């Protein structure tokens, strides 16, 4: 299947430079051009421009002429958004998305790259455990989870066993603390009865800090 | 620099039932060359966009048939017929008929279902986190609908003020309910200065308010 797939989030001081990356497979590169497109939190997507990779131009919104640049290396199928000179209304995700030129319209997406640019260092999370709210041998459903405390920038990512568990599961929204840190919580709910047999690890990824942890949740 | 007025910004509707989404263009989106490059795209919660319908009424691959695009020049429709909670997100539409293409501003789709009461638990502080000099209180209210709760905090009956943050998730793609978590953050100090520990919860749902609680080192 057509697959995008874009490198991971970054932070970056005002006035650097950041390259970002957009790997395809599933098709052939150089038939189909590809868009970059800009979301600034909460706000709507905004079509930047894009690269012909069958001749090798850029095309920019007027809005994206001179500090933006479009890269292509044609034999590893990957596509790369440089931005130059970066400023703080460059926080954004920034998605890549394959434009199937026969209705002139953008078809597969990727992911999405979240950029900070900011003063400030990064500051990997504490992880502590949310202990189960029952004991195993009462009835029903017990909740769990894990608080991911006091890092920057944002995003973090949750997984619970290592992506092995993923119904009942609650991941909130980060909110900022009078420090200026984010912290959230990611929860579980499970029957109580499964608390004496399986284990419960929840796996966070603080990627701009290095940040991996695996934390065994347990009563 | 053509404009793209997408109404309504958000649309509430019930499962089941149509919703409609307007987009309307300041200049008619018919190319020279006799095509119409309108086209729609759905952003659900945390994910990438997906491509939706094309030249104003096609579908793209896989995309079910109770969603329907149609008008022409310069006002168009989306029409989601018989709705469903998995349809949930910002719906967008995107022209490329004039250099430059443009997006809307976007429409949230939103869903109206039953009042559905929150289950809640309270969680104490690891210890693990009281011997980093921190203690942080989180109550969860899983579960629940409509959005509008209260959550208060007491310690030792105390009712207390802004030292806690809510953060909310977005609407639950399979039951349309949302969650809620409340935290209370203190310093390892003025946690254990204090023996019980509470959040009260008034909801739609409840005919009466919930309390959970914890008494330290329980
Ligand atoms: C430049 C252009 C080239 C062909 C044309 O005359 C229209 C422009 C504007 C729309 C563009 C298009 C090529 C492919 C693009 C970039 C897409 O894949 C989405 C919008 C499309």
């Amino acid at each position: 299947q057509v697959q995008l797939v874009q490198s991971g989030p970054e932070l970056k001081k005002p006035g650097e430079t950041v390259k970002i990356s957009c790997k395809a497979s599933g098709y052939m590169f150089t038939n189909y051009g590809m868009n970059w497109v800009k979301q600034a939190p909460g706000k709507a997507l905004k079509w930047m421009g894009w690269i012909n990779p069958y001749t090798g131009e850029s095309t920019f919104a007027d809005d994206f002429k001179g500090r933006f640049a479009f890269f292509l290396e044609t034999s590893a199928t990957t596509a790369y958004l440089q931005i130059n000179n970066l400023k703080n209304e460059d926080t954004a995700t920034y998605f890549c998305a394959r434009g199937t030129t026969i209705v002139w319209a953008m078809d597969y997406w990727g992911q999405g790259t979240s950029v900070t640019v900011s003063s400030a260092s990064t500051k990997g999370p504490s992880v502590f455990p949310l202990a189960p709210s029952s004991k195993s041998t009462s009835g029903g459903t017990a909740a769990l989870g894990c608080l991911v405390k006091d890092y920057f920038p944002e995003p973090v990512t949750v997984s619970w066993n290592s992506g092995a568990l993923t119904s009942g599961v609650h991941t909130f929204p980060a909110v900022l603390q009078s420090s200026g840190l984010y912290s959230l919580s990611s929860v579980v709910t499970v029957p109580s009865s499964s608390l004496g047999t399986q284990t419960y690890i929840c796996n966070v990824n603080h990627k701009p800090s290095n940040t991996k942890v695996d934390k065994k949740v347990e009563p | 620099e053509l404009v793209m007025t997408q109404t309504p910004l958000s649309l509430p509707v019930s499962l089941g039932d149509q919703a409609s989404i307007s987009c309307r263009s300041s200049q008619s989106l018919v190319h020279s060359n006799g095509n119409t490059y309108l086209h729609w795209y759905l952003q659900k919660p945390g994910q990438s966009p997906k491509f939706l319908i094309y030249k104003v009424s096609n579908r793209f691959s896989g995309v079910p048939d109770r969603f329907s695009g149609s008008g022409s020049g310069t006002d168009f429709i989306l029409k989601i017929s018989r709705v469903e909670a998995e349809d949930l997100g910002v719906y967008f539409c995107f022209q490329s008929t004039h250099f430059f293409p443009t997006f809307g501003g976007g429409t949230k789709l939103e869903i109206k279902r039953t009042v559905a009461a929150p289950s809640v638990f309270i969680f104490p502080p690891s210890d693990e986190q009281l011997k980093s000099g921190t203690a942080s209180v989180v109550c969860l209210l899983n579960n629940f609908y409509p959005r509008e709760a209260k959550v208060q905090w007491k310690v030792d009956n105390a009712l207390q003020s802004g030292n806690s943050q809510e953060s909310v998730t977005e609407q639950d793609s399979k039951d349309s309910t949302y969650s809620l978590s409340s935290t209370l953050t203190l310093s390892k100090a003025d946690y254990e200065k204090h023996k019980v520990y509470a959040c009260e919860v008034t909801h739609q749902g409840l005919s009466s308010p919930v309390t959970k609680s914890f008494n330290r080192g329980e």
